[PDB]
C-alpha cells in the first residue's frame, strides 16, 4: 500500500531574545539510514523580516513553505505593500495548517522575527496548526535532546541561588544574541553526539531590526 | 553496525565501527564490536549485541574446554561448527550476524554466519547496516595477494565508507590482525575520527545551585564489632 | 501495555574525579495515575550500587535476587563482590532470561575498593553491557537524560560539582517526562564515604 | 485538565498548562482557555488545533451576529453555533471538548459542554481532561453558590492543583479566569511548582509529600 | 470486583470494599464481602477477574495459617505483604496469571504500628497512608491527598471515608452497592456494621 | 539459484551458479552451492541456504558413519538418507535437493528431493528459481549417454539461459564431474557463458 | 495506489568542475525476471539537460512524453525557443517536482525516483532528485535505489563536499561513474551488463553515450572458494 | 442515553426517562431531560448515541412545530408517529443514520385516547400499553406485564412505575440517577416533580 | 495461456494455444486467443479474459474510426492505443497483450504491452503463464528474417514446450500469418506438435 508520507529527519531549533531572533537547522536530510544530502538548507528567509522552517516529511515542508512565500507575495498585492507582521504571519499559517486538517502536512513548523514593539518573537505549529507564541522552542528528530537543556540554560529551571538553599531562584537575564548562539552550537553540538540523524552542517538565520544575517557551522559527518 | 573482514599474504584482519544504538539515539559512542573467541580466533558482530556477545562468549568457553582437552589449539572451523549448529537450532530467534576470523595449525580463515545458521566462505566479507558501504570500497579495491599493510588499510577504508555514508556506524575502527606464526594484534581505537569539538560555553554549576531537602551518610560497612 | 513505561521513572551514573555519582526519581505510577513518590530505584549490596528502572514488579524482584546472590557470594569469597564482577553477574541473569525477560533498564556505580578506581555501566533488558567512561541513563526519560548529560558533564569533576552536574540533568530531564519526578535521590560515592541527598523538586 | 463552575458572583474558568505526545512533556505553557471575545471564554480539551480554530471561528461568527443584530450574542447561542457546526463535522475525526461560558443580562451566568461528538450540555459545574476526577472530587465537597468571588477563585485554583498532583499529563501552571456580565477577568499565570509548596504550607494538605 | 480503598490511621488501617457482584447485565449480589482474614491482625482486601480473585485470596490465607501454626508465632504485616507479592511476581509469568489486585491492612503487635500494603497482580508492590486499586483512586485521592493526617483518630478516619465513598456514589457511573467497612487495630479485626 | 545434475555415459556432472541473494542484494556472488557428502555422492542445493547446510551437513555425517560400518554408500541410499531429513521435518524446512552421485555397478544416477520431501530418480534434474526458464532448452536438448564433453556444454548452455533471465542467478558456473576416473572440479566464468 | 510492475533499478550522477554526469543501466525487470534488456533511462532534454528515472517503466514512458511534449510547447510562439527562452534544467525539474508531489497528494503517485542533471545558462551545474512523495534534494553526489547505498559512498570519495567539484576533472569523474556502475554490476540482483552514461559539459556540450559495458571484471579468485567451511575439495 | 419507559393507561400517557447523562468515566450531569414537546398534546422522549438524539429530537419538533403554524392544526398523535418513522427509515439507509430511538406519548383529542408509540432507530414502529428501549424492557415488562389494566388512572399507572424503577435500581448494573417523568393528557403535558 | 508472436522476412506471425481454464477446470479447450482489431493487425491476449476482450473491442472501434477518417492505421498507432487503456485503467485490469502487424512500409512489427501498460517493441515476445518455461528455447532458437516456413516451426516447438509443462495451457496451436499477400490462419493439433 502506498504510504504518502516519509520522515526526512532533521532538527529545528527557534529562540527570541530581547530584540532579536534566531532560527537554526542542520542542513543534514535522511531518509532510514542513508544521507540523501549533507547541505539542503531548511530554514527559510520568507521575506518581510519573517524566517520560517517546516520540519518533518520534506516534501510538505517544502510545499508548505512555498505556499507562505506565495501568501506574503499577495499580501502586498492586495494590502497596498503593507508588512505582513510577525502575528498575522502566524495566524495565515495556521489556516493553511488547518485546510489539510484532513489530510495534513506533516510537518512541525517554526517561524522567528519580531513583533510590531521590536521585541524578539518565535511562534511554534503543530502539523494541523494550533500555535502559540514561545520564547524557546526545539522541532524535529533531537527536539527532546534539547529542550530540556533550554530549559535549564535559557529559563534557569531548577537553579536557585548559593546560600539560600532553594529559597531564592536564579534570576532570569536576558541573553545577547552571542550568547543566545552560543547555547544553539552547543545544542546542536550535544544532538549531533547522541542522535545519527543530526549532523553535516547547522545554519542560523538572525533576525533584528537591520533584517535577517546568516551564519554556518560544521557538525560532524559519521 | 559496519564490520568487514580481508584475508591477506599471511593471514586474516577484521575491523569495525564503535557506534552502538537504540533506534535513532546512540547508547555507546566507543562500543568494542571485535569479540575474542579464543587468542587467535577473533570474531565481529551485528544484530542483537547482547545475542552477539553472549554466544561468543558460549562458543569461546565451550572452545577452550575442547582445547584443554585435545591438547590442540582451537580451529576456527570448529568455531564456525559449533556457532552454526547453537544458531540454527534457535531458529534466528539468537540474532546474530558475524565475520569470524582466525588462525590455526591449519591455516588462516575468514567466514561469516548468518542468524539462521547459514555460513559462508570468502576473501572479503561485510556485515551490518554499513555493509553496502562497505563492499563498494571492497569491490573497488580489493585484490588477490594482499600485504598486511594493503589490508589493515583497505578494512579502514570500508570501515570507514561504513562510518561517514551509515547513520548505523559511527565514531571511530577497530581493527585485529591475525598472522600466521604470531601473536593476533588487537588495535583498539585504530583510527579516531570523529572527537567532539570543544563546546562553546563550560556548564559547570556554583555549588549550592540545587535545593537539596535532606542529606544523611550511607552505611556501606558491615556491622562493626565492639 | 508497552511493560517499560508502565510505572516511569529514571536513573542516571556518572564518573567523576576518584567518585561516581547514581541519582534516580521517587515516582511509581500506574499510567497516568501516580501512584507512590518514595518509590526508591537505586539499592546498593555493599559498596557496589544499582539502579534500575521499568517495570517496577521486576525492580523489586531483581533487588531481591541480587541481594540473594551478592548474599551467597560474600559467604564464599570472604569478601563484597567489586562492580566490575557484580557488573557480569547482571549481565549473565539478564540474558538467562534471554526469551522471557525482565523489563529492566539497570545501572551499576561503584569503585573498586582495591584498585580505586570509578566504574559504571548500563544494561538493556536483555543483559548487553553499555560501559561508560562518562555517563549512563536509563528510562522513560532517557533521551532527555542523553540531552542533558551530554552537554552539562564534563570529566574529572570534584564530588561536590558532580553532584550539581547529575542532579540538574535529572531534574530539568524528568520535568521533561510525564512519568519522571515526585522527588529524586542523589548519591555521591567516594572510596569510603557515601553521602544520600533528597532532592527539592516540583511535584507535578 | 480543565474546569468551569457558575456561582453567585458569575463564572470560574481555571486551566492547567501542559501539552504531552506520549510521555514527552511538549510545552508546559499552553494557553487553554481560548479568548472567544471580551464577554465569552472557551477551554481546550482533545484536539488543539481544533479547540483553537474553531472557537476563534465562534468569535468571528459571534462578532457578525451582534453587528446584524446589534445585541450580544447569548452564551445559547453562541455554543449552539459551535456545536452545530462541529456535528456536521462528525465521524471525519474532530476531537473537543469545551466549556463554552459567558453572562449576559437575559441568561445569568452559563457554562455549556459541547463536544466533537455533537453533545450540548447546559450546568453548573464541568471537568474536562485526564486529570478530570481528581478535580471534580475538590469541586463536588468545597462547592456552593454562595462562595465569594476570592474563594471561588481559589477553589477553581486548588482543584487543578490536585488534578496536576495525581495526574501525570496534567501541570506546569494554572490560568485563572472569572467571568463577569462586563466581561471576563484574567486573575494570573501560577506555576505548578511553586503553588503546590506554598498550598501545602499554609493548608496543611499533601502530608503524604516530603517538603 | 470494583472498589476497594485503604486508609492507615494513628492506630488502626481501616479497609473499605464494595459489595456489588455483576455477571453483566445482572447485579447478582449486593452483600458481597471482598476480604480474607490472613491472620488475627491481618485482612486482606481483593478485586480483579471473576473467580481468581478468590482463588487467590483463599491459597494465601490457608498459606498464612499453616505458617501460623507451624511456628505458633503470627507474621508481621511486612513479611506477609511480601509472601503475598512474590506470589502475584511469579504468578505473571505463569501459563494463566492471576489476575488480581489487594489492599494489605495489618497491626504490627512489635512495632504497635498500622501498615497499609497496595499491590497489583503483577507484584508491584508499595506501603502507603491510603490506596486503592482500579478507578476508586482517581475519584478519591484529591480528597485524601487534602484531609489525610498521619494522627488521625478511627472515627476521623471513617469520616474522611465516608466522604470518599460520596463522591465515589456521586461521579461513578456503575452501582457498587455501597461498601463493607473493616478496622484493623491491636485489638484485631472489626467489621463497622452501619455505613 | 540455478542448480543441474545430468548422467552420461562415463557418469554424472553437476552444474550450480554462484549466486546467493538477500531480497535484491548480492550477499555473494561466489558460492559454492556443490557440496560433497561423500567422496563420489555430492548434492546441489536450493531454497533456504541454513536448512541445506544444515541437512547436508547430517547426510555428511550419516554417510561417514555407514562407510565406517558397511562400506561406501550407493547413491540410492543417500538420497534416502536426504529425503528422510526432508520428509520427516517437511513443516519446518525450506530445502530443494538434488544428489548426484557415481557407482561402478550403477554408475551415474541423479536424484532430486523437491519441497515436499518427494524422491524422483531422473535421467538428469534441475532446480532452483531458474530452472523454469529453461525446461523447454533442456527437454529440448537432453539425450542420453552423451559424452563429458558435450554434457559440459549442455549444462553450460542451459545454466547459460538460467542466468540470462534469472535475477536470482548469476556468478561464475561451476561443476563437478563424477567417474571412475575420479573428482573433477570445473568453473566457467562470465566472458565465456555470456557469449554462447 | 499501485505496485510497480516492469522496474528500472539506480541510476547515479555526480558534479564535476565544468558540468555533471549521469548514468543507468539498460534493464527493465518484471520482478526477478530480466524481462527487457534494451531500455533507455536516460531521456536527453535540449542540449543542456538529462533526465534520469529509476522505477515503473510505464510511468517513466509517461514522463517521457510530458518532456517531449514541454519542449513542443515551450518552442510555442517563441521567436528565442533555441536561445534565451530554451528551457533549463531547472525548468524541467521543478515541473517534474510539481507533477510527483500532486501525484502523490492524489493518493495515486509516478512510482519513480527522479534525477535531473544539467547545466544552466549561466554555466552553472545543475544536479537534483525527486521521488514519488515529491521529496526534492540537492547534493554534490545522487544515486536512486541501491545506487544510494554503494555508489554514493564510493562517488563521495571524489567529491566529498561543495569545495571538491571544482577539483574534479570530467576524467576522474567519468572513471568514478565507471566503476560505481561496475560495483553494482557485481552487488544489484537487478542490475545489468549495459548502460548509458551522458556527460553535460558547459563547454563541449552534451555528451550521449550508449551501449557502454562493464569490464574490467574480476572473477578469477572464484576458482579458490570450496564448500561453505569445512569442505577442502 | 440510557432508561426510557411508557405506559398509556386509561386516560394519559406516562413517560419515564433517566436523568444521567455520561461521558465515560464520569456522569457529567445527573438533571438531563430526554425528552421534546412536539406539539401540545405530544411528546417524545429519546436515547441513543451522543449528539444525535438531541439534534434528531430537536429536528423533529422544528418540523412539527412548522405544520402547526402553517395549517392552524396540531396532527394526530399517529400522524406525527408516522412522520417520525418515515424519518428513521430515510436515515437508516443514509451515509450516518441517526443512531436514535425515541417513545412518543400523545393524547388524540379527536378520539379522546391516550396513545403510545415505540420507534426504534431503523423506523420499527409499534403502537403499545407499555413500552421501553435498550434494556429497560427487560427489567420491568415481566412487572408491566403482570399488572397492567387498560382501565387504571393516572396515580395506579404512576405507582405501577415506580415499582419498574425500583427493580431497575436494584438489578442494573448503572446508576441512572433516578427518573424524570412526565404526563400526556386532554390538558397537555406536564412534569410530575417529586419522584 | 502461451502465446507469442515473431516478426520474419515477410512479416510477422502470431501464435497460441487453445486452453482457458477456471483453476484445474478447463472451461474451454479449443479457444481462438488470436484476435483481429483490423484487416492485418492482430493481437494475443493473456490474463483476464474480461478484460482483454473488453479493450479489444474498444480497440477494434477505434481504429475503425480511424480508418474511416485517416485510412489505414500504423502497427504503432494500434500498440498506442492498446496502451492508453491498458495504462489509464491499470488498477481496475489484469492484461498481458502482443500486438503484431504488417504494414507495407513498416513490414512486420511486434510490440508487447506487460501487465503495467508500458510498450516495448520487440522482433519477437512470448507472454502469458506459459512463456515463463520456453525463454531459455526462444532466446537460443530466435534469428532474424527466417522464412515463413521456418518461423512457424520455431513458434510450433516453442509452444509445444510451453503446452507441455504449462498445465493451463493446451489444445489445438492456433497461428496467423500476415504478410503483404494476406492473411493466413494456421492450426495445428496435439498428434503433430506433441510428437516433436
Ligand atoms: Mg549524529
Ligand atoms: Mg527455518
Ligand atoms: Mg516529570
Ligand atoms: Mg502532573
Ligand atoms: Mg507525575
Ligand atoms: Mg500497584
Ligand atoms: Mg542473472
Amino acid at each position: 500500500q502506498f504510504n504518502p508520507y516519509g520522515d526526512n529527519g532533521g532538527t529545528i531549533l527557534g529562540i527570541a531574545g530581547e530584540d532579536f531572533a534566531v532560527l537554526a537547522g542542520d542542513t543534514r536530510n535522511i531518509t532510514d539510514y542513508s544521507i540523501n544530502s549533507r547541505y539542503e538548507p531548511k530554514v527559510f528567509d520568507c521575506g518581510d523580516n519573517i524566517v520560517m522552517s517546516a520540519n518533518g516529511f520534506a516534501a510538505d515542508g517544502d510545499a508548505l513553505v512555498k505556499r507562505f512565500k506565495n501568501s506574503v507575495k499577495w499580501y502586498h498585492f492586495d494590502h497596498n505593500d503593507k508588512k505582513l507582521s510577525i502575528n498575522s504571519a502566524a495566524r495565515n499559517i495556521q489556516h493553511l495548517l488547518y485546510g489539510k486538517r484532513f489530510f495534513p502536512y506533516y510537518v512541525h513548523t517554526i517561524i522567528a522575527g519580531l513583533d510590531e514593539d521590536g521585541k524578539g518573537a518565535v511562534y511554534s505549529f503543530d502539523p494541523v496548526g494550533s500555535y502559540e507564541r514561545e520564547q524557546c522552542r526545539a522541532g524535529g528528530a533531537a527536539a527532546s535532546l534539547i529542550m530540556p537543556f533550554l530549559d535549564n540554560q535559557v529559563n534557569f529551571k531548577n537553579q536557585y541561588e548559593p546560600g539560600t538553599n532553594g529559597k531564592v531562584k536564579k534570576p532570569l537575564k536576558y541573553l545577547s544574541v552571542e550568547e543566545v548562539i552560543k547555547l544553539v552550537r552547543d545544542s546542536f553540538t550535544s544532538a549531533t553526539e547522541r542522535h545519527i540523524q543530526v549532523g553535516d552542517g547547522l545554519e542560523i538565520l538572525i533576525v533584528t531590526k537591520d533584517g535577517v544575517r546568516k551564519e554556518f557551522y560544521e557538525l560532524k559527518r559519521d | 553496525t559496519t564490520i568487514v573482514g580481508v584475508k591477506f599474504n599471511n593471514g586474516v584482519v577484521i575491523a569495525a565501527d564503535t557506534r552502538s544504538t537504540q533506534g535513532p539515539i546512540v547508547a555507546d559512542k566507543n562500543c568494542a564490536k571485535l569479540h575474542r573467541i579464543s587468542p587467535k580466533i577473533w570474531c565481529a558482530g551485528a544484530g542483537t549485541a547482547a545475542d552477539t556477545e553472549a554466544v561468543t562468549q558460549l562458543i569461546g568457553s565451550n572452545i577452550e574446554l575442547h582445547s584443554l582437552y585435545t591438547s590442540r589449539e582451537p580451529r576456527v572451523v570448529s568455531a564456525l561448527q559449533m556457532l552454526k549448529q547453537h544458531l540454527f537450532k534457535y531458529q534466528g530467534h539468537i540474532g546474530a550476524y558475524l565475520i569470524v576470523a582466525g588462525v590455526d595449525p591449519t591455516g588462516s580463515h575468514l567466514f561469516s554466519i548468518h542468524a539462521h545458521g547459514s555460513t559462508d566462505v570468502g576473501y572479503y566479507l561485510s556485515l551490518g547496516s554499513g555493509s553496502l558501504a562497505a563492499m563498494a570500497v571492497l569491490e573497488s579495491h580489493w585484490k588477490q595477494d594482499l600485504t598486511k599493510e594493503e589490508a589493515i588499510k583497505l578494512a579502514s577504508d570500508a570501515i570507514q565508507a561504513g562510518i561517514w555514508n551509515d547513520l548505523g556506524s559511527g565514531s571511530n575502527v577497530d581493527v585485529c590482525v591475525m598472522e600466521i606464526g604470531k601473536d593476533a594484534e588487537y588495535l583498539r581505537n585504530y583510527l579516531t575520527p570523529n572527537v567532539r569539538e570543544e563546546k562553546q560555553k563550560s556548564y559547570k554549576f556554583p555549588r549550592g545551585t540545587t535545593a537539596v531537602l535532606k542529606e544523611s551518610i550511607v552505611n556501606i560497612c558491615d556491622i562493626q564489632e565492639e | 501495555s508497552d511493560p517499560s513505561s508502565i510505572n516511569g521513572g529514571i536513573v542516571v551514573a556518572m564518573t567523576g574525579k576518584d567518585c561516581v555519582a547514581i541519582a534516580c526519581d521517587l515516582r511509581l505510577g500506574s499510567q497516568s495515575l501516580g501512584v507512590s513518590n518514595k518509590f526508591e530505584k537505586i539499592f546498593h549490596y555493599g559498596h557496589v550500587f544499582l539502579g534500575i528502572t521499568g517495570l517496577a514488579t521486576d525492580v523489586t524482584t531483581l533487588n531481591e535476587m541480587f541481594r540473594y546472590k551478592t548474599n551467597l557470594y560474600k559467604l564464599k569469597e570472604e569478601r563484597a563482590i567489586e562492580p566490575e564482577t557484580f557488573t557480569q553477574l547482571v549481565s549473565s541473569s539478564l540474558y538467562e532470561r534471554r526469551f522471557g525477560p525482565y523489563f529492566v533498564g539497570p545501572v551499576v556505580a561503584g569503585i573498586n575498593s582495591k584498585s580505586g578506581k570509578p566504574f559504571i555501566a548500563g544494561f538493556d533488558l536483555i543483559g548487553c553491557i553499555d560501559e561508560a567512561k562518562d555517563f549512563i541513563v536509563s528510562g522513560t526519560a532517557s533521551d532527555q537524560l542523553f540531552g542533558m548529560c551530554e552537554s552539562l558533564y564534563e570529566p574529572n569533576l570534584e564530588p561536590e560539582d558532580l553532584f550539581e552536574t547529575i542532579s540538574q540533568a535529572l531534574l530539568n530531564a524528568a520535568d521533561r517526562d510525564a512519568l519522571s519526578g515526585w522527588g529524586a535521590v542523589v548519591y555521591i560515592i567516594k572510596k569510603d564515604e557515601v553521602v544520600k541527598r533528597y532532592l527539592k523538586m516540583r511535584q507535578d | 485538565t480543565t474546569l468551569a463552575f457558575r456561582f453567585q458572583g458569575g463564572i470560574i474558568v481555571a486551566v492547567d498548562s501542559r501539552a504531552t505526545a506520549g510521555n514527552w512533556v511538549a510545552s508546559q505553557t499552553v494557553k487553554k482557555v481560548i479568548e472567544i471575545n471580551p464577554f465569552l471564554l472557551g477551554t481546550m480539551a482533545g484536539g488543539a488545533a481544533d479547540c483553537q480554530f474553531w472557537e476563534t471561528w465562534l468569535g468571528s461568527q459571534c462578532r457578525l451576529h451582534e453587528l446584524r443584530e446589534k445585541e450580544r450574542i447569548s452564551v445559547a447561542a453562541a455554543s449552539k453555533i459551535l456545536s452545530n457546526l462541529v456535528y456536521q463535522y462528525k465521524g471525519a475525526g474532530l476531537s473537543m471538548g469545551t466549556m463554552i461560558c459567558g453572562y449576559t443580562r437575559k441568561e445569568g451566568p452559563t457554562i455549556y459542554y459541547v463536544d466533537s461528538d455533537g453533545t450540548r450540555l447546559k450546568g453548573d459545574i464541568f471537568c474536562v481532561g485526564s486529570g478530570q476526577t481528581f478535580a471534580y472530587g475538590v469541586l463536588d465537597s468545597n462547592y456552593k453558590w454562595d462562595l465569594s468571588v476570592e474563594d471561588a477563585l481559589y477553589l477553581g485554583k486548588r482543584s487543578i492543583l490536585a488534578a496536576a498532583h495525581r495526574d501525570a499529563y496534567s501541570g506546569g501552571s494554572v490560568n485563572l479566569y472569572h467571568v463577569t456580565e462586563d466581561g471576563w477577568i484574567y486573575h494570573g499565570n501560577h506555576d505548578v511548582g511553586e503553588l503546590f509548596w506554598k498550598v501545602k504550607e499554609e493548608e496543611g494538605s499533601f502530608n503524604n509529600v516530603i517538603g | 470486583m470494583d472498589i476497594i480503598l485503604g486508609i492507615r490511621v494513628q492506630d488502626s488501617v481501616i479497609l473499605a470494599s464494595s459489595k456489588a457482584v455483576t455477571r453483566g447485565i445482572s447485579v447478582l449480589k449486593d452483600s458481597d464481602d471482598k476480604t480474607r482474614q490472613l491472620s488475627p491482625h491481618t485482612l486482606m482486601s481483593f478485586a480483579g477477574e471473576a473467580g481468581d480473585t478468590v482463588q487467590f485470596a483463599e491459597y494465601i490465607q490457608a498459606n498464612i495459617q499453616l505458617y501460623s501454626i507451624r511456628e505458633d508465632y503470627e507474621l508481621s504485616p511486612q513479611a506477609v505483604s511480601s509472601f503475598v507479592r512474590q506470589e502475584l511476581a511469579k504468578s505473571i509469568r505463569s501459563r494463566r496469571p492471576y489476575q488480581v489486585n489487594v489492599l494489605i491492612g495489618g497491626y504490627d503487635k512489635k512495632k504497635n504500628k498500622p501498615e497499609l500494603y497496595q499491590i497489583d497482580y503483577l507484584g508491584t508492590k508499595v506501603e502507603l497512608p491510603y490506596g486503592a486499586h482500579g478507578y476508586s483512586g482517581f475519584y478519591t485521592f484529591s480528597l485524601l491527598d487534602h484531609h489525610y493526617r498521619p494522627d488521625m483518630t478511627t472515627e476521623e478516619g471513617l469520616d474522611l471515608l465516608k466522604l470518599c465513598v460520596q463522591e465515589l456514589e456521586k461521579r461513578m457511573p456503575m452501582d457498587f452497592k455501597g461498601v463493607i467497612v473493616k478496622i484493623v487495630d491491636k485489638d484485631g479485626i472489626r467489621q463497622v456494621d452501619d455505613f | 539459484t540455478s542448480i543441474m545434475a545430468v548422467t552420461f555415459k562415463d557418469g554424472v556432472i553437476l552444474g550450480a551458479d554462484s549466486r546467493t541473494t538477500t531480497g535484491a542484494y548480492i550477499a555473494n556472488r561466489v558460492t559454492d552451492k556443490l557440496t560433497r557428502v561423500h567422496d563420489k555422492i555430492w548434492c546441489c542445493r536450493s531454497g533456504s541456504a541454513a536448512d541445506t547446510q544444515a541437512i547436508a551437513d547430517i547426510v555428511q555425517y550419516h554417510l561417514e558413519l555407514y562407510t565406517s560400518q558397511y562400506g561406501t554408500p550407493s547413491t540410492e541410499t543417500a538420497a534416502s538418507v536426504f529425503k528422510e531429513l526432508c520428509y520427516e521435518n517437511k513443516d519446518n524446512l525450506t530445502a530443494g535437493i538434488i544428489v548426484a552421485g557415481y557407482d561402478d555397478k550403477n554408475k551415474g544416477e541423479v536424484y532430486t528431493i523437491p519441497l515436499g520431501g518427494s524422491v524422483h530418480k531422473l535421467p538428469y534434474a534441475i532446480a532452483g528459481s531458474g530452472s523454469t526458464f529453461i525446461y523447454g532448452y533442456c527437454d529440448k536438448n537432453f539425450r542420453e549417454n552423451m559424452s563429458k564433453e558435450e554434457t559440459v556444454d549442455f549444462i553450460k548452455h542451459s545454466l547459460s539461459q538460467a542466468i540470462k533471465w534469472d535475477g536470482s542467478s548469476g556468478g561464475v558456473i561451476r561443476m563437478v564431474v563424477l567417474t571412475a576416473a575420479g573428482v573433477e572440479r570445473l568453473i566457467f566464468y562470465p566472458d565465456e557463458y555470456e557469449q554462447l | 495506489t499501485q505496485q510497480p510492475i516492469v522496474t528500472g533499478t539506480s541510476v547515479i550522477s555526480m558534479k564535476y568542475d565544468n558540468g555533471v554526469i549521469i548514468a543507468a543501466d539498460n534493464l527493465g525487470s518484471y520482478g526477478s525476471l530480466l524481462r527487457f534488456n534494451g531500455v533507455e533511462r536516460l531521456i536527453p532534454v535540449g542540449d543542456n539537460t538529462v533526465v534520469g528515472i529509476s522505477g515503473d517503466i510505464s510511468d517513466m514512458q509517461h514522463i517521457e512524453r510530458l518532456l517531449k511534449d514541454l519542449v513542443t510547447e515551450n518552442a510555442y510562439d517563441n521567436p528565442l525557443a533555441d536561445a534565451e527562452e530554451a528551457l533549463e534544467p531547472s525548468y524541467i525539474f521543478e515541473y517534474l517536482a510539481t507533477v510527483m508531489y500532486q501525484r502523490r497528494s492524489k493518493m495515486n503517485p509516478l512510482w519513480n525516483a527522479i534525477i535531473v542533471a544539467g547545466v544552466q545558462s549561466n554555466g552553472d551545474q545543475f544536479l537534483r532528485y525527486v521521488n514519488l512523495l515529491g521529496v526534492t534534494y540537492s547534493s554534490p553526489t545522487l544515486a536512486t535505489g541501491f545506487g544510494a547505498h554503494m555508489a554514493n559512498p564510493l562517488l563521495r570519495k571524489v567529491v566529498d563536499r561543495e569545495s571538491d567539484i571544482p577539483k574534479t576533472t570530467v576524467q576522474v569523474a567519468e572513471e568514478a561513474i565507471v566503476n560505481a556502475m561496475r560495483v553494482l554490476y557485481y552487488r544489484d540482483a537487478r542490475s545489468s551488463r549495459n548502460f548509458s552514461l551522458a556527460i553535460i559539459d558547459k563547454n563541449t556540450g552534451l555528451t550521449f553515450k550508449k551501449n557502454l559495458q562493464v569490464e574490467n571484471m574480476k572473477w578469477d579468485f572464484a576458482k579458490d572458494i570450496k564448500g561453505y567451511g569445512t569442505q577442502k575439495i
